[PDB]
């Protein structure tokens, strides 16, 4: 292509053909459009492009060409500014000056060019960070005075002014070191009372509006770390609350102002400041009402329609209101001529609450948690906000969102159906919105009370009857349990269920009768305490729910199994008792009809209603009586296995066989969850049996793969198989995790457990291999790993070597087995290392190879772990003592971790680790600081006899980091090790050491006394 | 028939270019190939006010892959701004991302998105997003992967954009459709497994 | 333009379509996927959009010649050639792959696409 013109610089540079290159880029498409990025790319990543910076700002018309020109140079400003000869740094300081007051005088490009003026001020905002103020003491009062000349330029400062402060206090963290940012924040705190003059003057003689605004958007940013006095003690604060909210085109950025101002933890003793913090939010207020809109305005309405900036500006208004309030709304409460002022400000909030807009509606949620938690403690204050809380009340009523539990909606077509996916976005929301109205309630339950009895009043009616209307109404009513007394819950709970009731009679419709049931089922699950006090009402409500589990319709269906097992959650205990006028325990009950209760429910629907019973079960705690509920509980279960086992027991291969196999292991592990320890009786009974079938299935799934290739692990019969073998697993992993009895796991289940899963997971080909396998001897390993050391070998040689080559090729194959693979070797380490110490020499160095391994990864998961490893094996290896295996791990592993750990700190890759890297790493420089380490850790030939290792070690650390990072001074690196290894003992510091060597690293010409910064 | 330009930015690995690509084909890619640079991409949405047509940056956000970085945004009439809800550096970076963006385009409507909420061990939990607030920017949680909300981002900037709040996704209309060696290509088919065979669909 | 036309079926699915030179399976929408009887030709359709953005994902006649096949990996799904496909407007010709929640709406979904085939069949 002839756009590749520009790469070549023997020739001199075609401006002309550049600019088409940068056209068919911004104004190009297709191939053209991608072929001119890669070029552009190219040209400029090139390290002699910004040679031809000043050569494309001149002869150049597309501004677009001088954009990309001048990031160009801030590229090199901001790496190889100091590896310039002292004339290309003055040359640049000029035309980037030049260039600023030469676009800034054309009014013409003045008003067009905004984009390449930004980016030309920070340009030069990036020379100050180099040049300022020790090579360029006069640039402030140079700017100050070049400001009285023209309006633009003086403009054009404030942008300038604006950059310099952000880029000094708001994003100096990380990018420089902490020496040079304390340098440039004295700097500039040093001069700005210059600055300010120059601020006050342009704002009270008003100028160019634009100028006005420039001038208030700098502002914003000196508030953020300017002392009090420049705002309490000028007359600023009443500019911004009067003045300029008086125009819109300031309105916005004064708002923004006067929000950082009311942020500010203010002297709480001097009287005059407070009066300062009042008037302003007073004249604030004022000019709403007179400017705006008074406080009766319907913003819902003005929200909604969307004009111009009336969406931004009540976003605004709310962050305002709501971070002044928060601070200072004690100022307004005693004071009776103020109490006018506070009632107004809340109102305007109440209106705010009525936006339709969930992250505005979160905004002010938290403030209205903000306040009524306060008045839940303090003293004489509720009474104030007597109608502020009455209205809320309504707010929070009338838009609660739908809770978890409520798993139908409304579709498009107007149909009552099943949700497809959980609402996972407004489960924080609901939780919110119950807080704050679980506190009004508190504050005055009679009014919480009558406004829901009236509201249900007129659903009955059909006064306001909707879908929407009983639904909030319904979670509201469920969303305040506990906050009422017994008695009046009684009375409540009796006359909204009595309702509730006569509502579904009284509407014809599926919809109609699906949406009432949902709302019943949720008010009635959140009321246990009721429930246990009226069994008579308990048992209706479960006989009902038993009732929806055979419904059609799949949401109700869906619901009335997690609404009984909720149920049961929290009132087991009166289902093991035999209540009063009962023959039996209604536990028995439930058991005895187990089978048509749960026909029509789904396999998991199923599980849940096992799983409820076990909770049940678990309340007894006569262990005769327990085991034989539970015997009676599994009796389906456990005649269908007994079924399986004989037929099994001749040669499994029908999918249905396979799909029943399955739901048995299932419905196991759904008793065994919620029986715990108490599971072991039925856990005994199909134990043999059970991995007996581990190994049947198995062999299937061998011969599957070996006669129609790896393809059969995806097909339905092998994942079947897999299931099997995956839910035996899970059931024993998830007994082990509970057991309280550890010598019959280790005597009866572990043994049998190694035998059967070991070799097979060893000696199937890795696409068949069972990560869960990796999960169970966690757990194992976790609960009685100190009881079988050689339990623990034998896990070791049978996972260890042939899942490392499964993970070792890249970061991305089987990610499962990763995970899990990384968690048995930590658990390992920890619970019983003394299976590493039985490693042959080859196995201990994969071990090795394998944490740093981990290191390397961006995966959280994987990565946490992999340094967890290292510093509990150093951990390890340290409690050893002065032995042979201690100290022949150091001299073979020790720089292997400190260069590793260095390598993951340095290359940009694993931000997401830097803290336990920088841990790993202070652990390790300590060992020989502290002579933690008795032998040498170099050679006998590269040192002197007698060098203590920290001598060495700042040799090999100063020749690695030499090597790796070969821009660095000498004195660099050996100012950064001296400091580091100072500092060995004070995380804190240590990490703010690092921190800033990985700045330096970033540029050419760090100065090596930033790493005193602590000293 | 009027275009709007795009620009999509956050760190590395937070799903830019699969959201993206589940919107232009309805794949969802697997793999992570990072981003070099920018890709441009036509995205044509069919709504009651006509058709909008959005032209995508989909840019990079590794550093070393960042291309011309802030030149890219010129010209952007809107943005997006994502993060990883399952990684907290990229959320701790989207002031950066943020800062970077409104330096050039200082007045434009932009929806910051957290991507990935269908992973269950979240760790920016949804009280920590406060960000947008002070910032005038839309969020929304996401997922590629679930399609959970994928399509809030468009139609909230189509609303802003086409100053309608009643702007509503619309179907397209449905046109009456028309009226060998593939054996092999049908076996490769059939015996290539789809992909995923444990989700609800 | 769908008001002159009867819904003779309607089920939720995902839809794949084959990536020869990529050798892998990619999703291209999911959503209700209808068969669409034209009152005025009595010819049968698939139409299927996207939730959400009503995109179209699928649009084509069930021709006589089209045949359901199986799916290695799957006992819900569906595997077919098709030889002029509008969703994306030039008519294309696609190697899809349907899958449902269920093995019943899969195999309802064969019940009814043959029943299509014959209407289409005149
Ligand atoms: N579980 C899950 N993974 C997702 C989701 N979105 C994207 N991913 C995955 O995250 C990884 C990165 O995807 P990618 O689109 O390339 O992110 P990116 O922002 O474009 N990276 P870059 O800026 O370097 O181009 C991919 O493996 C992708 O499958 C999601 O919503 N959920
Ligand atoms: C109204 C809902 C209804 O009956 N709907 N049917 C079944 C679901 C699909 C649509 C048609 N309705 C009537 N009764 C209940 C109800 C009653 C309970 O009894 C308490 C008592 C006494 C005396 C309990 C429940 C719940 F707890 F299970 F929710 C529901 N709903
Ligand atoms: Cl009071
Ligand atoms: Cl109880
Ligand atoms: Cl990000
Ligand atoms: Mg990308």
């Amino acid at each position: 292509g002839s756009m590749e013109g520009i790469l070549d610089f023997s020739n001199d540079l075609d401006i002309a053909l550049l600019d088409q290159v940068v056209s068919t880029f911004y104004q190009g498409s297709g191939v053209q459009q991608k072929q001119a990025q890669e070029i552009l790319t190219k040209f400029q990543d090139n390290p002699d492009a910004w040679q031809k910076a000043d050569q494309i700002l001149q002869f150049s018309t597309n501004p677009q060409s001088k954009f990309i020109a001048l990031s160009i140079l801030d590229k090199l400003i901001t790496r190889k500014w100091k590896l310039l000869p002292n004339d290309h740094r003055i040359g640049i300081r000029n035309f980037v000056v030049g260039m600023i007051i030469s676009m800034c005088q054309d009014d013409e490009v003045f008003k067009t060019q905004k984009n390449l003026i930004n980016k030309s001020d920070l340009t030069l905002v990036q020379i100050l960070k180099q040049e300022w103020p020790q090579n360029w003491p006069e640039f402030i009062p140079e700017l100050i005075g070049s400001s009285s000349s023209s309006v633009n330029v003086c403009e054009n400062n404030m942008i300038v002014l604006k950059l310099l402060s952000e880029e000094v206090f708001d994003f100096s963290a990380e990018q420089m070191t902490q020496a040079k940012a304390l340098h440039l924040k004295n700097s500039m705190s040093k001069e700005f009372e210059q600055i300010f003059k120059l601020c006050f003057q342009v704002l009270e003689q008003g100028s160019s509006s634009s100028l006005i605004v420039a001038t208030l958007e700098s502002l914003l940013r000196y508030l953020h770390w300017i002392p009090y006095r420049y705002i309490y003690e000028t007359n600023i604060l009443e500019l911004l609350s009067t003045k300029f909210m008086t125009s819109p085109d300031t309105r916005a950025i004064t708002l923004k102002c006067l929000t950082e101002v009311s942020n500010l933890k203010i002297p709480q003793d001097n009287d005059l400041i407070k009066r300062q913090t009042v008037l302003f939010f007073q004249n604030t207020l004022q000019q709403i009402a007179t400017s705006v809109m008074p406080v009766t305005a319907d913003l819902k309405a003005t929200y909604a329609n969307a004009n111009g900036n009336d969406q931004s500006f009540l976003q605004d208004l709310a962050m305002f209101l709501t971070t002044y309030l928060a601070r200072n709304r004690a100022l307004l409460e005693s004071d009776e001529s103020l109490r006018e002022l506070l009632l107004n400000a809340h109102q305007y909030l109440i209106q705010l609450s009525k936006i339709e807009e969930r992250e505005l509606f979160k905004t002010t949620l938290d403030y209205w948690h903000n306040l009524v938690a306060d008045l839940f403690y303090e003293p004489l204050k509720k009474h104030i906000y007597e109608e502020i809380c009455s209205q809320l009340r309504l707010v929070i009523i009338e838009n609660m969102v739908r809770p978890e539990e409520v798993l139908v909606v409304e579709n498009d077509e107007g149909e009552i159906v099943r949700e497809f996916v959980k609402e996972s976005d407004t489960i924080q929301l609901y939780k919110s919105e119950r807080e704050v109205l679980v506190y009004l309630t508190h504050l005055n339950v009679i009014d919480t009370e009558e406004i829901m009895i009236s509201k249900l009043a007129r659903q009955i009616d059909g006064s306001e009857w909707s879908w929407h209307n009983i639904n909030t109404l319904s979670w509201a009513i469920g969303s305040i349990s506990g906050t009422m007394s017994e008695d009046t819950e009684k009375r409540f709970v009796v006359t909204v269920i009595k309702d509730l009731l006569d509502l579904c009679v009284k509407k014809r419709g599926k919809d109609n009768k699906a949406v009432v049931a949902s709302d019943i089922m949720y008010v009635v699950g959140q009321y246990p305490r009721f429930l246990k006090a009226h069994w008579n009402f308990l048992r209706t409500v479960i006989l009902k729910l038993f009732e929806f589990m055979h419904e059609t319709h799949e949401g109700v269906q869906d619901m009335a199994c997690d609404t009984f097992i909720k149920i049961v959650q929290k009132c087991k205990y009166h289902f093991v008792i035999q209540q009063p006028r009962e023959s039996e325990p209604f536990i028995q009950t439930i058991i005895r009809d187990i089978q048509k209760t749960t026909a029509d429910l789904q396999p998991q629907q199923v599980h849940t209603f096992y799983k409820a019973c076990g909770i049940i079960i678990s309340e007894e705690r006569s262990v005769a009586e327990r085991n034989r509920l539970l015997s009676d509980l599994m009796q389906l279960p456990n005649m269908a296995w007994d079924t399986i086992v004989e037929q099994s027991t001749a040669n499994l291969l029908d999918s249905e066989t396979v799909k029943i196999i399955a739901n048995i292991i299932k419905t196991n592990v759904a008793v065994c969850t919620s029986m715990g320890a108490d599971f072991y009786p039925q856990l005994g009974h199909i134990y043999y049996n059970m991995l007996q079938l581990y190994r049947a299935v198995s062999s299937m799934i061998s011969a599957q793969v070996a006669a129609e290739g790896l393809i059969a692990t995806k097909t339905p019969k092998v994942r079947g198989l897999r299931t099997i073998k995956k839910e035996i697993l899970k059931l024993v992993e998830t007994y082990i995790s509970k057991a309280r009895n550890l010598d019959d796991v280790v005597k009866v289940l572990v043994e049998p457990l190694l035998n059967a899963v070991l070799e097979d997971y060893m000696n199937n080909v890795p696409d068949a291999r069972d990560a869960e396998v990796l999960n169970c001897m966690t757990t194992v390993v976790e609960k009685v790993g100190h009881m079988i050391p050689q339990g623990v070998i034998l896990i070791l040689q049978s996972v260890f070597e042939c899942t490392l080559d499964m993970i070792n090729k890249d970061f991305t194959e089987y990610p499962e087995h990763r995970v899990e693979f990384y968690k048995l070797l930590k658990v390992i380490n920890e619970k019983s290392f003394a299976a590493f110490l039985e490693l042959p020499p080859a196995a201990f160095k994969l071990f090795v190879d394998a944490i740093c391994w981990a290191f390397k990864h961006n995966n959280r998961d994987v990565e946490v772990n992999g340094l967890q490893i290292a510093l509990d094996l150093v951990k390890n290896i340290e409690r050893m003592g002065n032995v042979p295996f201690a100290n022949e791990f150091h001299k073979n592993y020790f720089f292997i971790f400190v260069s590793e750990t260095f390598f993951v700190l340095t290359d940009s890759d694993h931000k997401s680790g830097f803290s336990k890297q920088a841990l790993l790493l202070m652990k390790l420089i300590s060992l020989v600081y502290d002579n933690k380490i008795s032998v040498p850790l170099y050679q006998e030939a590269e040192v002197p006899q007698g060098t203590s290792n920290q001598v060495y070690l700042s040799q090999y650390l100063a020749n690695m980091l030499s090597n790796a990072f070969p821009h660095l001074t000498s004195e660099q690196i050996a100012s950064f090790l001296s400091a580091l290894t100072k500092q060995c003992k004070d995380l804190v510091v240590f990490k703010g050491t690092l921190r800033d060597f990985l700045v330096q690293i970033k540029e050419v010409g760090g100065d090596p006394t930033d790493y005193l910064f602590a000293e | 028939q009027v275009q709007f330009k795009l620009v999509l930015v956050g760190d590395g690995g937070t799903g830019k270019t699969t959201f993206v690509k589940r919107h232009l084909t309805g794949e969802f890619e697997k793999k992570y190939v990072a981003t070099l640079g920018v890709e441009v991409h036509p995205l044509v949405f069919h709504t009651n006010r006509g058709p909008i047509k959005f032209n995508v940056w989909d840019t990079a956000g590794q550093e070393k892959f960042g291309g011309l970085r802030d030149g890219y945004y010129i010209q952007a009439q809107c943005a997006i701004i994502m993060f990883d809800v399952t990684s907290r550096v990229t959320y701790k970076n989207v002031p950066n991302w943020h800062r970077d963006l409104v330096r050039v385009c200082e007045n434009i409507p932009i929806v910051l998105c957290g991507n990935k909420v269908d992973i269950k061990d979240r760790k920016v939990k949804a009280k920590s997003i406060v960000f947008h607030r002070k910032k005038n920017l839309q969020y929304y949680d996401i997922s590629a992967k679930s399609n959970y909300n994928f399509e809030k981002p468009f139609l909230w900037l189509a609303r802003k954009l086409i100053g309608d709040p009643n702007l509503e996704f619309v179907a397209m209309p449905a046109l009456a459709p028309p009226e060998a060696q593939y054996e092999h290509d049908l076996e490769v088919a059939q015996t290539t497994a789809l992909p995923d065979e444990d989700d609800d669909l | 333009m769908e008001e002159d036309e009867e819904v003779l079926y309607k089920v939720r699915a995902k839809l794949f379509r084959f990536d020869a030179d990529a050798k892998e399976w990619k999703e291209r929408g999911t959503g209700d996927c209808k068969f669409l009887k034209n009152k005025k030709t009595n010819k049968v359709r698939i139409l299927m959009r996207r939730d959400k953005t009503l995109k179209i994902c699928a649009n084509h006649i069930i021709a006589p010649e089209y045949t359901l096949k199986p799916n290695v990996g799957s006992d819900r799904s569906w595997v077919y050639a098709c030889t002029a496909d509008i969703a994306e407007g030039e008519a294309e010709a696609f190697t899809f792959a349907i899958r449902f929640g269920s093995k019943e709406n899969a195999d309802k979904f064969k019940e009814e696409f043959e029943k299509a085939q014959e209407i289409n069949k005149k």
